[PDB]
């Protein structure tokens, strides 16, 4: 895609004990204008694995098409093997890679949150193939913006609580809401544990303007 | 560079980081970005650091002038306007992003000002290229009228998060604080790095360089 | 950048050309040869994109004598002209066009001599006299001045001692060395290198 | 990057620096310029690294197959015409080329001289790369086919000394090798200071 | 670049009671080398240098700009120049051309007037000053002096291990850059007395 | 427009000894003025006794990084033999070389013993050139380090200073002497410096902090 | 950004978001977007902001210097006239979209309109910003000639409301203004 | 230019102006906007002209093919994703604006967007052409839930009243389709 | 101007037997968007003659401005000398001409309608001083459109009523009503005649639609 | 386009130029002058935007004339070098800059020989030998070989000869004959013009 069209924007991720927390928003935006109110940006990929994204929304529908299909032919192996969380960070790599190389790229900024065998995993896919592991992850300007709060707990205290990761996500995308000019009040909240993948709804937020009454 | 304001239930709060990039490479590792205005006016710059300078050291001159040929206290509002019309006049050319605060007799206001001329009154503020991440800290960690240690931590927290995200920002921290009657001033408020002693003493001897041409000039 | 010049007469034809290799400013040869032997009555010069010229010299060389070898017998000039155009015709409307600029010359049995005239834009001539470059300019006053087409061959000689002085007299070039050839009924006779002795 | 070479009565003489900038900042000193193909051939390196490695690696390639096909080795000529057809289907792509090739044949001596450009012309003296003029210079003042070897030596190591003072590009050490009829000899390989100490006085 | 028309460096020390400035020799244009003994280093009164690198024009036409406005403040105050005093002249005048810039990176070392106190600044383009306390260079090869100052530098120096540092720093960090080389010119000055020595570089 | 390539930075060192070869790298993946980690090791172990590094554009490299490691199992499954330094060297150079026309935007470091089992360091070019020598730094701190491992290592412009062989701690207080007096200045050294060791009995690791600016 | 004026019988009635945007970065959430000229007359800005600062005070200037002269208050078409004359005379370097409005003695309350270009033409409400291009709808459905005061307020209300709820510049909260011969009566409402 | 689709319990109810413009010049001042693919799913068109004309025409084709295929009444979905395929695999050529709509006998009513991008969304009501933009706020302000076929008649005739009356591309004649279970009710209103 | 950014649209004129009708439109539209659909695109000058415009609007107001302080100076004058139409538009051309010679021309396109001595004028005047009379002038795209009407009931016969006047003008703006896209149903007709100078009313078209019921 | 050559001595200096007037490719004049008498033992060269050349002989002359009638004696060579780069240095910062490239040649009773060096970006340099040009790059390797601080004039008269006898070697341009100063205790001398036969 050589220009995106209709974009979403900042996804944010980060790891807790035993689970990894993903929540981005519900709003589809064409330059100024918040046109689509009511979309999914996060894809609930089998059981341990989780999808959130970026950028055109198009190309997230295209490879949301990709992955459902190579996650059925697995499950249709019927091996009892499935895909860890870092092969499909892997080959979404690969796939970002080869798009780039023949200029023509998938215009995202893909975000893959999985629990497989005790271990969390968070992982990052640029448009161009930057690709690296990270216990917090933040797109668009929510690497301007929630990424200080991400590495500002995670430095004084480096693992966290379920509770904790969720309160920390509500704040960072009340942040989002104050600053971000392309940004809505309605998001979800995606979770994945040992017990499954689990979409919670379009939650809101509870916002200040106290010092709307400063002159 | 990045720099910040607020407004606690007395008077201003300003931080700054005193790394000057010079493009990739860091060029300084203690510069000086809070300026003096007035006994109760200071000033902070960021982007081009001359235009800055220039600008700050020209306003100063003049609401001295005026001061001096009044006979009382500068009022803010003053700087301010003289700031946005020259900043206008010159269309947007010369660079300067600027924090502006003081203590009048109405009391504490803080300015910030766009380089075109668009300036805007708030309990705080953040300028420079790392004011997202101290945007962030304040929005996060606010509330109207706060005491003066709460405002000092606030501000060095939020200058320090900045330093430990951006990578234009990161020296030893900056504070400055204005009241009715005391004004403080202070070298490194908190100094977060620390350096590794060397582990090769690789120094020369007395001799060690070939020498061509030697000269003495004696003096007094 | 130069020229090689190619005088037709009666019975003869008088082509020269220069000893000249051109580089960024330096003059790196000076004992360069732009003869290209295509048969015994048939001579090849060429001047243009200088990586095209011994490629153009493979092409056309190498199918001349594939011809003379298949049938037993040598190729008009007239044709060989016509197939330098038809290679460079074909050549021109593609993503690898060739850019030389040089004409031909031959001599048959029956026609006699015959002299053609390219360009970089492969276009046929059939001249008396004819150039390409910058020496073209200051050359054809002189030498369309001193034209009989009678002409003996001393006297064309004599006219290209000439046209060489007025070579090396307003010219901001070097130009030292000239080699000179002739073709007749008897085929190909190399004359003396006309070259001038500088200090 | 500067880079010679001449031949006389005794074979051929070759020489080059060995500075290899990367616009005004320079990577390495002791970049081996003259490119060892056979123990009868000798390419250089003119501009382009990888371009003029490479493309001399694929004629050492062509020149091996050539002589377990022909049982005998392959004269210069041919070599720098093989050089000269691989090079030119690559012609406006940018490469950036200007080798030299050198060797000695059933004819003798053989020098040619090989161009991303697809120049290919034969010659007695040549000289390669950004300060070229400056080894042209002295190398036409001192010049002759009757000299004698360390006459030679003296000429071309004087010459890449002059090159390097003038230009900034070139520097390094001067490398020397001198090809016989029977094969290619490393002469030395001296450094510029010194060259700078030896001339100097 | 503009500012790679002629190649160029300057570096400044500050030792432990004294200062030592240093700058290349080569002049040229671009590839082309012309002289090995164009001037860098300036005399402004006594014990206190100035440094331009950069394009030539610019070099000597500050230089002697600041000559004729610095022998006016003399003239005009019967005292000699204080070091500050002459930081923001040269701020002033290279600010004067804001749009019409001079292409130079002044640097300035030298003593204090009434204390034995060294002083070291450098200045961008446009007027920006910048004091430190170990050292401050200017030109092309900037990278390589930074790691030659950063890496060798002690704070107490006494003057003789101050000359081999700055000696070994330039020679080290000169003969990685390419446009700028042929010799070095030091000055290393003191209370009592101004030593100039030149080093035994390559010429190539 | 699009723009293909960027600048993600890096810092790769290597000294070849007697009979040891070190390479260190920090471990900072950076865009512009952001930081997306402070933990990403350049360095990557393909033989027993061959370290790669791999600066610059990062998908580059570990593309690059999964091409040699996959022809170095070619290499194992056709001819019952690990490769060399200088064969994993050549092979390296066709390959930057096959993509010429649409460049590798990477620095390139291999250190590693020979076969005599002496210190070997190749560098290359984004092209694919390629050369023996002691000593190189690359990445965007390349200038800041190589003149002094020439004053260190390489002895040069001095006077009356002798040659001695270097040691191997000698070599590890020079490592970090020199990322330390690096990151003082860059804005891309990162915090975590990895300094991987090659001897004649496997392969050593280690990890040393820096300055978290 | 989305700036709205709308008059009634007795005077007139404004409004303004406060989301001043730069970029995608909200710089500011709260913004005085209207401003204070004399005490009857008011602007609302839009465009860029340092220029309708430095006209809006230039013009500041100007009518306070007059209506002292005057020693009479001033009127709302000299305002618009001096904003007409300072957009019309910098086209090449302003980016004004300013609206007048304010009840006057002599001619009750007005609303003047000076988009990008500089012209100046009297409406009986107005619709000003990037962000109104998606209520023209609304205001064009919802007005009704003669509304009272409170219905104006709901009916601005109701727009900015719509204007920030669909666009992603506007946004913040809502600034309005009642002018009448009774005085200014400011307030921020949210819903 | 100006299209819009609202469903309700029944069915659907699509509308569009004809007013299809190039450059400044009317060159048609009615159009079929739009187009029967099957007898019970619509699509209309907006953006360029020959892409969406040749794209409609192909999906008809395949739509066709698989329908008679079926021997079993199409799904809209089906459609959906046949205009997605063809608008994602050539977005570098292709300027379409296709929403679909129709009843369903398995699934209702349904509206589909898909936009320049090549994405598929399922809404309940639906805005698209150029001249849209001028009624955002009325079809956010006026649209509730559980409308009858009247009142969404009324509806799209007020939203694409004021769109013709705002846009000046847009204007015409107003086309409507009414789409349920008993049949096509297409009409040409004006008012 | 180097940029018009807000346009008027076509305007038409045409003399008559002691007369000159002048009608254009009231629409101000900004791009594509119609945003001004009430202004006044005709000055009644003093009472002799009569201006109307194209382009900028501003612009329009500009010269609207000036033309009114010379009319005003010279009734101030006393002297019972008035401008003729030709002198006001040989003023007019001159203005005109000045501004583009110094590369900032006034973005318009200007009718000028007179009735003075027994003689009807209807002067032109262009961006760049093109300028004639003519019996019947059309701007914009009115030149395209309303102008063959004119020329051919004009061939025909070449003078007319007033009745015959206002009804072909009536039927141009009826057409320029149906094929311009910039164009709008609500039009004033300007009348000048011996008795003074008149503005007719906001008149409407009356349409056919009977096309759209061919399928 | 050419050079003029400039070698410095121990007691004289000796400047060489060319008699070569260059056209859009014809050598319009081949007996041209550069020679610019500044003082009795001071010369001047010029080469660069051939319009300003002359107006620079006029602007440096004139005012050189002009501070010898005043004070009643002759310049230095040095101020009079510092005077052309202080006319340059505010001409370029300008609307109208001039664009010219030469050395200038002086001679003091006490300071001695003296060769200056300009550019067209106003560089003074003092120079043993100087070069500008495209001369400059063939020449200077030759020139640096042969040089000795103290050598003679007739040495330097023959090395100059050895400079053109590698100038017309691999010169892509023609450059036939050069005139030849000196300048001396004396004054300014002329030695015989310095050409090699064509024919």
């Amino acid at each position: 895609t050589q220009n995106p069209m209709v974009t979403g924007t900042s996804v944010l991720g980060v790891k807790f004990e035993g689970g990894v927390v993903i929540a981005a928003d519900m709003l589809g935006s064409y330059g100024s204008l918040a046109r689509f109110r009511n979309i999914s940006r996060i894809m609930r990929v089998n059981n341990s694995t989780m999808l959130g994204a970026s950028g055109d929304y198009a190309d997230f529908q295209y490879l949301k098409q990709v992955l459902g299909q190579m996650v059925i032919d697995e499950e249709l192996l019927g091996d009892g093997h499935s895909y860890s969380p870092r092969a499909i960070h892997s080959w979404l790599t690969r796939a970002m890679y080869s798009r780039r190389s023949k200029m023509n790229p998938l215009w995202n900024t893909m975000v893959i949150g999985g629990y497989a065998d005790g271990e969390s995993f968070l992982g990052y896919v640029d448009m161009l193939g930057v690709a690296y592991e990270a216990p917090s992850l933040a797109t668009g300007y929510g690497a301007y913006l929630a990424q200080p709060l991400l590495r500002e707990v995670l430095e004084k205290q480096p693992v966290l609580s379920q509770t904790e990761a969720r309160d920390l996500v509500e704040r960072c995308m009340r942040v989002l809401y104050y600053r971000d000019a392309r940004s809505y009040n309605r998001f979800q909240i995606a979770t994945v544990t040992e017990k499954g993948v689990e979409i919670e709804g379009p939650l809101s937020t509870e916002t200040n303007w106290d010092i709307a009454h400063m002159i | 560079t990045t720099i910040a304001g607020v407004v606690y239930k007395d008077g201003i709060v300003l931080g700054a980081d005193t790394r000057a990039t010079e493009g990739m490479v860091v060029a300084d590792k203690n510069c000086s970005k809070i300026h003096f205005i007035s006994p109760n006016i200071y000033c902070c710059g960021a982007g081009t650091a001359a235009d800055t300078d220039m600008t700050t050291q020209l306003i100063s001159s003049n609401l001295e002038l005026h001061s001096l040929s009044t006979g009382r206290l500068p009022r803010v509002v003053t700087a301010n306007r003289m700031l946005k019309q020259m900043l206008f006049r010159y269309q947007g050319y010369i660079g300067a992003a600027l924090v502006l605060g003081g203590v009048d007799v109405t009391g504490p206001h803080l300015y910030s000002i766009y380089p075109h001329g668009s300036t805007d009154k708030l309990p705080y503020v953040t300028m420079g290229s790392g004011s997202l991440a101290a945007m962030a800290v304040f929005e996060d960690k606010f509330r109207p009228d706060m005491e003066e240690e709460e405002a000092k931590n606030l501000v060095s927290e939020a200058i320090a998060a900045g330093i430990f995200n951006d990578l234009g920002s990161g020296s030893n921290i900056d504070l400055c604080v204005i009241s009715k009657n005391k004004l403080d001033f202070l070298r490194p408020y908190t100094v977060p790095n620390k350096k590794g002693t060397r582990l090769g003493r690789y120094r020369c001897e007395k001799g060690t360089t070939a020498v061509l041409t030697e000269k003495i000039t004696p003096l007094e | 950048m130069e020229y090689l010049i190619g005088i037709q007469g009666p019975d003869y034809v008088l082509v020269a050309s220069d000893r000249v290799a051109a580089s960024n400013i330096v003059q790196m040869k000076d004992d360069h040869d732009k003869m290209f032997k295509m048969s015994e009555k048939i001579l090849l010069l060429c001047v243009g994109e200088a990586g095209d010229t011994v490629q153009f010299a493979e092409y056309i060389q190498k199918n001349v004598q594939l011809y003379k070898m298949r049938n037993g017998y040598e190729l008009s000039p007239t044709a060989a002209a016509n197939f330098t155009r038809r290679n460079l015709a074909d050549c021109l409307r593609s993503r690898t066009p060739y850019h030389v600029n040089l004409l031909l010359a031959g001599y048959d049995e029956h026609e006699g001599p015959a002299l053609y005239y390219m360009d970089y834009l492969a276009a046929l001539a059939k001249a008396p006299f004819a150039a390409h470059g910058y020496g073209a300019f200051l050359t054809l006053s002189i030498l369309d001045r001193y034209y009989t087409p009678t002409i003996s061959r001393e006297r064309a000689v004599e006219l290209l001692r000439k046209c060489l002085e007025e070579l090396q007299k307003r010219f901001i070039l070097n130009l030292p060395t000239f080699s000179v050839r002739i073709i007749d009924k008897n085929g190909i006779h190399d004359l003396d290198n006309i070259s001038f002795p500088k200090q | 990057t500067t880079t010679l070479a001449f031949k006389f009565r005794h074979g051929v003489i070759v020489a080059a620096d060995s500075r290899a900038t990367a616009g005004a900042y320079i990577a390495s000193q002791t970049v081996k310029k003259v490119i060892e193909i056979n123990p009868y051939l000798l390419g250089t390196m003119a501009g382009g690294a990888a371009d003029c490695s490479f493309w001399e690696r694929l004629l050492a390639r062509q020149c091996r197959i050539y002589e377990l096909r022909n049982k005998e080795r392959i004269s210069v000529a041919a070599a720098s015409k093989l050089l000269a057809n691989m090079v030119y289907q690559y012609k406006g792509m940018g490469l950036s080329m200007g080798t030299m090739i050198c060797g000695w044949d059933k004819r003798g001596p053989g020098l040619y001289y090989v161009d991303s450009e697809g120049n290919r012309i034969s010659g007695a003296t040549f000289s390669v790369g950004s300060g070229s003029v400056y080894a042209y210079g002295v190398m036409d003042r001192g010049y002759s086919y009757d000299l004698e070897v360390e006459q030679a030596y003296d000429l071309a190591r004087r010459a890449i000394y002059q090159a390097t003072y003038r230009d900034a590009y070139s520097g390094g050490a001067v490398n020397l090798y001198h090809v016989r009829e029977d094969g290619w000899i490393r002469v030395s390989s001296d450094n510029v200071a010194d060259l700078h100490e030896k001339y100097s006085g | 670049s503009i500012m790679s028309y002629n190649g160029g460096a300057v570096m400044a020390m500050k030792g432990k009671n004294c200062v030592a400035i240093a700058a290349d020799r080569r002049f040229g244009i671009q590839a082309q080398m012309v002289t090995t003994d164009f001037q860098k280093i300036f005399p402004m009164g006594d014990r206190l240098y100035i440094g331009l690198a950069g394009l030539a024009t610019d070099v000597q036409t500050v230089a002697q700009r600041l000559k004729f406005r610095l022998n006016l403040y003399e003239l005009k105050e019967g005292r000699q120049i204080k070091p500050y005093t002459l930081m923001s002249m040269v701020a002033n005048l290279l600010y004067e051309k804001r749009f019409g810039p001079y292409y130079t990176e002044p640097v300035i070392a030298g003593l204090d007037p009434k204390t034995f106190k060294p002083f070291i600044c450098s200045l961008d383009l446009i007027g920006c000053p910048m004091v430190t306390d170990d050292f401050v260079v200017s030109g092309t090869c900037a990278e390589q002096m930074y790691g030659m100052c950063e890496s060798l530098w002690e704070p107490n120096m006494d003057p003789d291990h101050l000359f081999e540092t700055i000696s070994q720093a330039m020679l080290n960090a000169v003969d990685r850059d390419a446009v700028s080389g042929m010799g070095v010119i030091v000055h290393i000055i003191e209370k009592d007395k101004i030593t100039t020595r030149t080093l035994k570089a390559r010429m190539d | 427009r699009f723009s293909p390539y960027v600048f993600n930075g890096g810092t790769i060192l290597a000294i070849a000894g007697e009979d040891f070869a070190i390479v260190a790298s920090d471990t900072r993946l950076s865009e512009g003025f952001s930081i997306h980690t402070r933990d990403s090791p350049k360095c990557y172990k393909l033989t027993d006794k061959t370290v790669i590094g791999c600066s610059g554009f990062h998908g580059d490299c570990l593309t690059l990084t999964k091409i040699i490691e996959a022809r170095l199992k070619m290499y194992k499954h056709s001819n019952n033999k690990a490769m060399t330094t200088g064969a994993i060297a050549a092979m390296l150079s066709t390959i930057l070389y096959s993509r010429r026309f649409f460049p590798y935007y990477v620095y390139n470091i291999i250190g590693g013993l020979d076969e005599e089992g002496k210190g070997a360091v190749y560098s290359f070019d984004p092209v694919g050139s390629y050369q023996r020598d002691s000593f190189k730094a690359g990445g965007s701190a390349s200038a800041m380090l190589q003149p002094l491992l020439d004053n260190q290592v390489g002895f040069k412009n001095m006077q009356n200073v002798e040659h001695v062989p270097l040691s191997l701690d000698r070599a590890m207080r020079l490592v970090k002497d020199v990322f330390i007096s690096a990151a003082e200045r860059d804005v891309y050294t990162g915090d975590a410096l990895r300094i991987c060791i090659v001897t004649k009995e496997g392969i050593r690791e280690e990890t040393v902090s820096l300055r978290k600016d | 950004t989305t700036i709205m004026a709308v008059q009634f019988d007795g005077g007139v009635v404004l409004g303004a978001d406060s989301r001043t945007t730069t970029g995608s970065y909200i710089a500011n959430r709260v913004t005085d977007k209207l401003t204070p000229i004399h005490d009857r007359i008011f602007c609302c800005r839009s465009g860029s902001a340092a220029d309708t600062q430095a006209v809006a005070d230039a013009v500041t200037y100007q009518l306070g210097f007059h209506s002292i002269e005057l020693n009479e208050p001033p009127l709302v078409h000299t305002a618009a006239s001096l904003f007409k004359e300072m957009c019309y005379r910098y086209r090449e370097d302003l980016m004004a979209g300013i609206i007048i409005a304010g009840w006057d003695p002599q001619e009750g309350g007005q609303v003047y309109s000076v988009p990008m270009g500089g012209m100046m033409v009297r409406q009986s409400f107005a619709i000003g910003g990037s962000g109104s291009s998606y209520i023209y709808g609304y205001v064009d459905a919802t007005y009704r000639e003669g509304m009272t005061k409170e219905e104006c307020l709901q009916f601005t209300a109701n727009a900015l409301a719509l204007a920030m709820e669909r666009d992603g510049s506007s946004g913040g909260v809502i600034r309005l203004a009642a002018i009448a011969e009774s005085g200014v009566e400011r307030q921020v409402l949210l819903g």
